[PDB]
């Protein structure tokens, strides 16, 4: 895969069955030196070209199966491997237009073996005070293209 | 089996465009999904690059290949092979050795679903003409190719002109044999009009006009959509793409236009050829309609 | 099965040192061969990183693992697991859920050949003490661990002192139970004397002297050979390595010293942690003799 | 693998059976957009810390099998894949000492579909006049460490 958290492969609009664009997807690799169970994940907020999209619009597909935030919060047995990027599916009727798009996405995960000061105040949309690169940044960005007909 | 049924010219990608990534940051499946993000269905592989354990892939690998094609709606279009009768330093291969190698590649191409071969031969002069026994080589394999529904196509690219000797040698052979299984791949570098200031151009090269392709279209079975530079308006700034595509639409072309990028910057640290190809496919989708 | 029969301390590598490369530019086999270039035999893996389809690898993967161990003369030494009773946001795991998770990791560690587990637990205070039911958790798994010949070891690392409360809590438990299957992993950061000018150091931290390890050696089953900086004379410039290694040699230590590098520059573009580890292993081979 | 031609993994001294160091090995990836048959390969000259070592001291292991230069020159059926670096084994009694070593190695391969001007004058130890990166450089360098006891 790619070094960046947001992968360039897998970014695309999602269609219906009935042909209507219902949203779009992109992939994120776990930037951690080990995998996590789904209940450790803390999804955050997406910004697409400045437009804010809250986590309740975004599902997570891991190991071929799609999970809501609530489902993930309760599942401590399904494991997310560092080599298997999650697919995030964003509800957004009509999707993204042709051309460039700037993505900013935040998420993090719990590491209960870390010192309590570090654990407390863990926020998917804000960085730790002291950056440890083996945990990655909570917030990550990427400028990517969508292939689509003209507006 | 996914089939793509659009009438007229269709778009795709040649995996050679990923030559700096393949095996390093992209797997074969990453390339398939990269094509899928673009909505591109047609693919070109290089026999000597993209087939594990080439020349003898396992049944298990072949089934994984077909599963990938169905998973990402990829149509195997063009299979790139070399008939390298100069593979040995000390001698040329006999006609029979060359035919045996070619037939094996036709078999493998058929097994993976391809219908067009981009066949490359050793060249013997500055006109890039093939080895002198090439007709014999091709005639040795044509029955098999006809039986398996494969079309073998040498590639016409700069500086070869669409009205030059090379093209006419191939067309003459096609007319003399009557074969429906040997044809041409036109690489769009033959239409390039714009070059950078101080960029060396072969004095032997003269751009062809789009209409120059019209009398060859009965024999053109696949094309390399070569491109040099995509602007941020998603226009190609060196080749008259609108006019080339409109010419082929209006004159009955039913094959594919497979994006091919060969810029040296593919090998620069930080380059993102997938984004370059997405620009090119914004262009191609708007020109083609799908 | 490759076995490494050197008497006294032996050297190896913890794959955590490759955390910026694993899955990107290094495969598991690349790490095995990287250890082989160093002549290092002992390995530490992270359960949640290096086992495909964790927690339930296939028979086929397990056989590939054993083949790699024999091919590169790798001894599986230490297996890193987490007993994360805080895995759920809304509640703690019960003692029984934690024991079930731990026993599964002991089973998998035994199947892959490991004899030491570096077990990490959620911590509840600034002293980094484990969850309050930890003794119950460990006592739930000790029979299995004794049956399968596995030793479970929490890791002592900065700022925890070898004479502090954490260490004495573990030693007390070992003495009270009499178990031969729970012990200590000493990370060499507890001996670090040199720091950069203006580098923040925890006021609670005080370097231990090498001899401070001597009374704990009956309970030390594996060590993280942590290191900060290797000079071009292949000397470690922050920890008294000669004296630590000589202390453990002279006092009967038979386990491994597994290189662990955690510098932030692992994640810098162009960094080559394999070369850093080779420097460290020049040091370790000269201190140990093999 | 690695972007560079000379890989960092697989660089080490070679021992005997009788315990004596007979030489050393390192790996090279084919820097070509396609694989080649063994008879297309043109091995060149090695320099280790300035010491010149000629190709007749160096064997090539591809697909698990070891080939001499002469064997390779005649074998147009064994295929070298771009994803399977060759192992070059260098005869050199005693091998390399502990510490750093500077490697410079040259090789190339035939591409008979290229224009005759380009083909003629193809030399494993000298670069083409016009660099085409999809063919790689003929000559490549790397500074690598050997783990060994002190001299
Ligand atoms: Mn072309
Ligand atoms: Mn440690």
């Amino acid at each position: 895969m790619e070094k960046q958290v947001i992968q360039s492969v897998g970014f695309r609009n999602i269609k219906n069955g009935n042909g209507e664009i219902t949203g779009f997807q992109f992939k994120v690799k776990l930037p951690y030196y080990r995998g996590v169970f789904l209940s450790q994940i803390r999804p955050g907020t997406l910004f697409v070209d400045g437009q804010k999209i809250e986590k309740d619009q975004i599902t997570w597909t891991i190991n071929g199966e799609e999970y809501t935030n609530q489902e993930m919060r309760g599942d401590f047995k399904t494991h997310w491997a560092t080599t298997k990027p999650a697919v995030l599916k964003v509800k957004m009727p009509g999707g993204l237009a042709q051309g460039y798009h700037d993505l900013k996405y935040g998420f993090c995960f719990t590491s209960s073996y870390m010192p309590p000061i570090i654990q407390d105040g863990l926020d998917p949309d804000k960085e730790s005070m002291v950056y440890m690169p083996e945990f990655g940044h909570h917030v990550n960005e990427r400028r990517l293209l969508i292939v689509k007909l003209a507006a | 089996m996914y089939r793509y049924e659009k009438k007229g010219p269709k778009r795709g990608v040649a995996l050679y465009s990923y030559s700096a990534e393949f095996g390093l940051t992209k797997t074969l499946e990453d390339c398939f999904e990269d094509l899928h993000d673009m909505g591109a269905h047609g693919i070109e592989i290089l026999a000597n690059t993209h087939i594990e354990n080439y020349p003898y892939p396992t049944d298990e690998w072949v089934e994984k290949w077909w599963r990938l094609c169905d998973k990402y709606e990829i149509v195997p279009v063009e299979y790139g092979n070399w008939i390298d009768s100069h593979v040995l330093g000390d001698r040329d291969l006999t006609t029979e050795e060359s035919v045996e190698m070619l037939k094996r590649d036709i078999r493998l191409a058929h097994r993976l679903g391809f219908t067009v071969m981009r066949t490359k031969m050793p060249v013997i002069n500055d006109l890039l003409e093939p080895v002198e026994n090439w007709k014999e080589i091709i005639k040795g394999a044509l029955p098999l190719a006809e039986e398996l529904g494969i079309k073998m196509c040498p590639e016409i690219h700069t500086p070869s002109n669409l009205k030059g000797k090379l093209v006419n040698d191939f067309v003459e052979f096609i007319k003399e044999t009557g074969t429906k299984n040997f044809g041409l791949n036109i690489d769009f570098s033959v239409f390039r009009t714009s070059f950078a200031e101080g960029e060396w151009v072969d004095p032997n090269y003269t751009p062809n006009k789009p209409e120059d392709i019209i009398p060859l279209l009965p024999y053109v079975y696949c094309c390399h959509a070569k491109f040099i530079h995509m602007s941020d308006d998603f226009k190609e700034t060196t080749i008259p793409y609108e006019e080339v595509v409109k010419t082929m639409e209006d004159n009955g072309y039913e094959g594919y236009l497979l994006s091919e990028y060969e810029g040296a910057d593919k090998y620069d640290e930080g380059y993102e050829v997938g984004q370059t190809l997405r620009k090119h496919h914004i262009l191609l989708k708007n020109l083609l309609g799908d």
